[PDB]
Formats: structure tokens, C-alpha cells, sequence
């Protein structure tokens, strides 16, 4: 749904991550690969060991699509349709997996921003990554 | 549940420096805010009309202590999650009719309150150790459906 | 997503249920109350015993919102927003419950229409009740 | 699993008049069409490009027989769903990495092929008896995560 309160909560958050988005997205992935090793299966083609250079590159790419979405909050199918055919059509990623990455993304933000990561904020954020997950599995 | 030695000392060590009473009231606190259908199950805790109403609410804090002490049991008796939670699984099934998906949801709330709480000490290694426990604790409460 | 194939598969189906929609929706409910008695909780205020008159009335009402949706396939938030505040806001129905009713609705159609209930059809139908479930829990 | 006497005779009686070989190939058949991410797990069955490709496909039918014979076991040994499925749970976890949600999904495919197949004999009473079994069979395959 996303109220005006949700829309503006998001933009403050991505306003605050600034250029950490990259290293955050790395941490979120690194967090997913360990708490949910089932996911490692989707990345058989790259090195994935805790600290890593290909995990770093994919990391940045992820957080970019998060920056993109936050900008086009109101046109999420529009903004992310090219990542829909990638995941839903090409890779056939389980729809359960997006719940694991969204969670690890929240543990990352919550870790780095104790002041901002309030309940009210955290619901919008969850809700946001749910529609980013939705559109991602929309095909 | 695996729980290796370095995976065992991460849990009891980091659990060392959280206030359990707040982890419990805050996880229960957040769950209701982020997943509002969970309020229906707790119809008996007064009004839960807003983020404030459901955070200063003494009854939410009170319940979240009873939740954390059971979770503390989990840790003490990781040999038998199922035995420990036999009674409580029955309770949540025969008398509360809670869909088991709701367990992993709360599990997650403990997971991120821990991260919110402990800062840059909640390393990916630490998290994983806690994942397996909260996961273990979740299907413990499900084996009576 | 719903392709043009999905849009037209739906309309044929609701074209074929005609005025059975009412007794179908009854059967689907009757099927839900038995296979998933957890649901009976939401209807404490009415008689619910297998054959029943209040189950019959609610039954018809359900299938009407299904007829309505099938008509406004392209504006589902629009067509069903008044059932959103009922379920999401007023009743606080678990989002898992909609998966149980949608299933029982499929067992009902599948039972009554062996000729039409093919794989290709059945995916569109599932997909359809998923967005009807989505919008229903959209708030 | 409860499974009362009239709830026991509904299952073995209605199972009486289905062809198991087709129930299995058709349920597996439908699952892949309605939930296409399930095709990734079965990468080894040739192409699965359309509704046709995934229904005449001899390998889908073949696998869905091995599925139905295990399900037949379920019925024979309803005392111990967990024992019967101990090995297979391990398989689907240690070597296939299948999220348990996928089990109740297939469970459902058997559920409605039965209805599609048996007509107006798949009464709400019959369905419920089958629900509890397919549900039981599902968490059987999950107890090794
Ligand atoms: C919802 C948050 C997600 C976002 C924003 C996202 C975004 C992206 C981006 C930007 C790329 C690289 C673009 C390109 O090079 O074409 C990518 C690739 C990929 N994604 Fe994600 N994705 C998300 C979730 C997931 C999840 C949960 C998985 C499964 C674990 C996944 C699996 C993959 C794979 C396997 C690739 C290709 C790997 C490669 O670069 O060789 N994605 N995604
Ligand atoms: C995460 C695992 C959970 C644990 C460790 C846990 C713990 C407990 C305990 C120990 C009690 C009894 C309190 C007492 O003895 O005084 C209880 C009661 C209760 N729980 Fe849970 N619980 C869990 C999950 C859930 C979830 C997810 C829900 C949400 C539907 C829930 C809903 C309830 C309700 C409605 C009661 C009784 C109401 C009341 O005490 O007024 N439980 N729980
Ligand atoms: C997605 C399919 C569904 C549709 C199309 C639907 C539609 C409707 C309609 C038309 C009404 C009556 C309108 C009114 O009198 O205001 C209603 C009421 C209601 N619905 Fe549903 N609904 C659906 C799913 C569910 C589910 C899964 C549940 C939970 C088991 C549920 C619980 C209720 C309740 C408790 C009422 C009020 C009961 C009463 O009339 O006193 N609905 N819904
Ligand atoms: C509904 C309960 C299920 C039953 C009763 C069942 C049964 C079986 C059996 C008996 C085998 C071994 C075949 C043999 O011994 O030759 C097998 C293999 C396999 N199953 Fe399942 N299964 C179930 C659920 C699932 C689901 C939902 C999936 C989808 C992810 C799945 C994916 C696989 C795969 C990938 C294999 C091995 C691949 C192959 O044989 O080529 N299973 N299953």
C-alpha cells in the first residue's frame, strides 16, 4: 500500500545510507550466505567466501536497484521490470528466497542505524522490500 | 540443530550483553507494528491503535518477558527443543489456533532487535548461530500440528 | 501479472459457472470449514454446520465479489477496495487464510468442471485468486 | 494425525478408484505449470517450455510414479509418517535444498487432482481426511531441517 508516511520514511532512510548502500548490500548478501546457505546455490559461478571481491561487485549492483526503486517509489513495476525477467523468467529463484535477503537487509540497516531504525520506520521498510520482492517475482 | 563450539560461544556470549526483558518486549512490540494481523491474536492486551499505544503498553512488555524466559530455556536445553516446547506447542494449537508461519515471524523480530541492540558485534557469524536457534525454536512450537 | 491468455481464461470460466457461483462459493466455504477448521474462528457469530442457511448467504456474497473482480480484471484494487478495509483493517484476517479459501475454491471448480479444469486454465485461476488475495490483504 | 474410522474408510475407499500412476504424474505435472520456479529443481527432466512440453514428457510421468508409491507408503504406515520419511527428508535437505513450503504446494496438487478425478464423490468430508494426510506427509518431509 505505502502511505505518504511510508513514502517519506523510505526516502529519509536512503537519504541516510548515502554511499554506504554499496557496502550495506555486500553485508546483506554476506549475511544471507551464512544464515541461509540454501541461497549459495544461486551463486555457484562466483567466489562467495566471507570477505570477497565478486560479492562486493554484486553487492553494489543490488543497492543500486534499491536506490532506483526508492526514487521511483510510485512506479516499481516500471523501474524494475528488467530485474523481473532476470529473476522470475531466467533464473527461476524461489519466492521464499526474497524473504531471506529482505530480512538480512533489515538486520544490516538495524545494525548500522540504531537511532533511525524505529518500529514505525521498520514497518515501512519491510513493506517496501515486500513490494520490491513482489515485483521481482511478478512474472 | 548443529550448533558447533565457536557457534555455541557466539550465542551465549552475545546473549550475555543484551537485556532479555527489553529484547522480549521490543520483539513482541515490533511484530505487532510490522504485522498488524498479529494483534487479533492478542485481543486481550487493551487497545493497540498506533506505534505508541503498542510500545508503552505495559501488557506487551509483560508478555514479552514470559516469551524471553521460554527462549532462555531453548538455549539451556538445545538437546531437546521439542521436549521443552511440547506443552507450549499444544497450547498454541489446541487453544490459540496460531498459524505456524507466525513463529518464524516473531523469531525474526528477536533476530533484528539483537542486531539493533548489539551494534557492529552482531556479525554475520553471530546472526547465523542465532538463526539456527530461532529456526529450531520455531519448528519446536509447530510439531503438534 | 496476468497475460491476455489469463484474462480470457478467467472470463470463460466465470462465463461457465453462470449462476452456480452462489452454490460454488457455498461449497468452497463448507470445504474450508472442514479441511481447515482454524478458519471457523472467523465466523463465531453464525451457524456453520455442513448444510446451512447463513453459510448459504455468505456463500453467494463471496461469489459476487468474484464475479465483480472477473469483470474489472484490470482494476482489482479499484473493484474490491471496500473488501480491503473489511478484511485487512476491521477483521485482521491472517494472510495465510486466503490461501486456504482459494484452494478450496479450486477444488470446487475442479470437481464441477473436469472438462475445463486443465493445467493451463488452472494456473491463471490460481494466479487470479492470488491477486484477489493480494488486494484483499493490500492494506 | 487424528484419522478417525469414518475418516479412515473415506481415504482408502476413494483412493480405491483413482489410478495412482496418473494422480502422481498429473500432480507433478500441474505443480510445474502453476509454480514455474519448481522447474529449476527438476533441471534434469529435459525442456519444460510450455503446458504441453511438461505433460507429454515421459520423465515427469516417471518421477510422479516414484512420488505416488511413497505417498502410498504414507497411507500404509500412518502410525509413523516421520519414520517412513526419515531418509527422504534427509535427501530433500542435504542434497536437494528444497524449501519445505514446496511440500504443501505439491500436497495441494494431489488434493485437487483427486477432486478433478473423482468428481462429486470428493465431498468436503473426503477432502478433509486427505488434507490431514497430505499435511502430515508434508511436515514428515520437513523434520530434518
Ligand atoms: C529484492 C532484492 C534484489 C535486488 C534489488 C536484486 C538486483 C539484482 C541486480 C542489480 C543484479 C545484477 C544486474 C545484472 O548484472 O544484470 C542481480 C543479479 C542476480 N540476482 Fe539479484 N536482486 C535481488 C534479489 C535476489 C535474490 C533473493 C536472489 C536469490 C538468492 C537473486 C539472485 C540473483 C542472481 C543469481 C543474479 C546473477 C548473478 C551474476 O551477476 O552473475 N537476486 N540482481
Ligand atoms: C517465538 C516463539 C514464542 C514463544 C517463545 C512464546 C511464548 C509464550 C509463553 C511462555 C506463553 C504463556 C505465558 C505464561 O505462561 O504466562 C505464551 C502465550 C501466548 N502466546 Fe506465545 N510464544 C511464541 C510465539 C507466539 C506467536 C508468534 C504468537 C502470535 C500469534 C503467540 C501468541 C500467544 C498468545 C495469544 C498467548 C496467550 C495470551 C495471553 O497470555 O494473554 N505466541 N507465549
Ligand atoms: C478472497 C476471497 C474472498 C472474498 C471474495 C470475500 C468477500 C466477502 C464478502 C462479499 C463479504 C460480505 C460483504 C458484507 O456483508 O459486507 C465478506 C465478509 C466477511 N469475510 Fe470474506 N471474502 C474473501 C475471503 C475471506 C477469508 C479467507 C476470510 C477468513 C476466513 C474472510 C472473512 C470474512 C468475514 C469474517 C466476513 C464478515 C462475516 C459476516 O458477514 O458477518 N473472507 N467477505
Ligand atoms: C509431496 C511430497 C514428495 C514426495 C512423496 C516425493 C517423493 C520423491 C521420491 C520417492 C524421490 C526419489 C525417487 C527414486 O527413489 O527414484 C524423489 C526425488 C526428488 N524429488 Fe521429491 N517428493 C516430494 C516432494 C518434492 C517436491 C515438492 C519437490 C520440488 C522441489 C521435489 C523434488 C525432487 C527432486 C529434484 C528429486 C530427485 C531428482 C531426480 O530423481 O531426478 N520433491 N522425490
Amino acid at each position: 500500500v505505502l502511505s505518504a508516511d511510508d513514502k517519506t520514511n523510505i526516502k529519509n532512510c536512503w537519504g541516510k545510507i548515502g554511499g554506504h548502500g554499496g557496502e550495506y548490500g555486500e553485508e546483506a548478501l554476506q549475511r544471507m550466505f551464512a544464515a541461509f546457505p540454501t541461497t549459495k546455490t544461486y551463486f555457484s559461478h562466483i567466489d562467495v567466501s566471507p570477505g570477497s571481491a565478486q560479492v562486493k561487485a554484486h553487492g553494489k549492483k543490488v543497492a543500486d536497484a534499491l536506490a532506483k526503486a526508492a526514487d521511483h517509489v510510485e512506479d516499481l513495476p516500471g523501474a524494475l521490470s528488467t530485474l523481473s525477467d532476470l529473476h522470475a523468467h531466467k533464473l527461476r529463484v524461489d519466492p521464499v528466497n526474497f524473504k531471506f535477503l529482505s530480512h538480512c537487509l533489515l538486520v544490516t540497516l538495524a545494525c548500522h542505524h540504531p537511532g533511525d531504525f524505529t518500529p514505525a520506520m521498520h514497518a515501512s521498510l519491510d513493506k517496501f522490500l515486500a513490494s520490491v520482492s513482489t515485483v521481482l517475482t511478478s512474472k | 540443530v548443529h550448533l558447533t563450539d565457536a557457534e555455541k560461544a557466539a550465542v551465549n556470549g552475545l546473549w550475555g550483553k543484551v537485556n532479555p526483558d527489553d529484547v522480549g518486549g521490543e520483539a513482541l512490540g515490533r511484530l505487532l507494528v510490522v504485522y498488524p494481523w498479529t494483534q487479533r491474536y492478542f485481543d486481550s492486551f487493551g487497545d493497540l491503535s498506533s506505534a505508541s499505544a503498542i510500545m508503552g503498553n505495559p501488557k506487551v512488555k509483560a508478555h514479552g518477558k514470559k516469551v524471553i524466559n521460554a527462549f532462555n530455556d531453548g538455549l539451556k536445553h538445545l538437546d531437546n527443543l521439542k521436549g521443552t516446547f511440547a506443552h507450549l506447542s499444544e497450547l498454541h494449537c489446541d487453544k490459540l489456533h496460531v498459524d505456524p508461519e507466525n513463529f518464524r515471524l516473531l523469531g525474526n523480530m528477536i533476530v533484528i532487535v539483537l542486531g539493533h541492540h548489539l551494534g557492529k558485534e552482531f556479525t554475520p557469524c553471530a546472526q547465523a548461530a542465532f538463526q539456527k536457534v530461532v529456526a529450531g525454536v520455531a519448528s519446536a512450537l509447530a510439531h503438534k500440528y
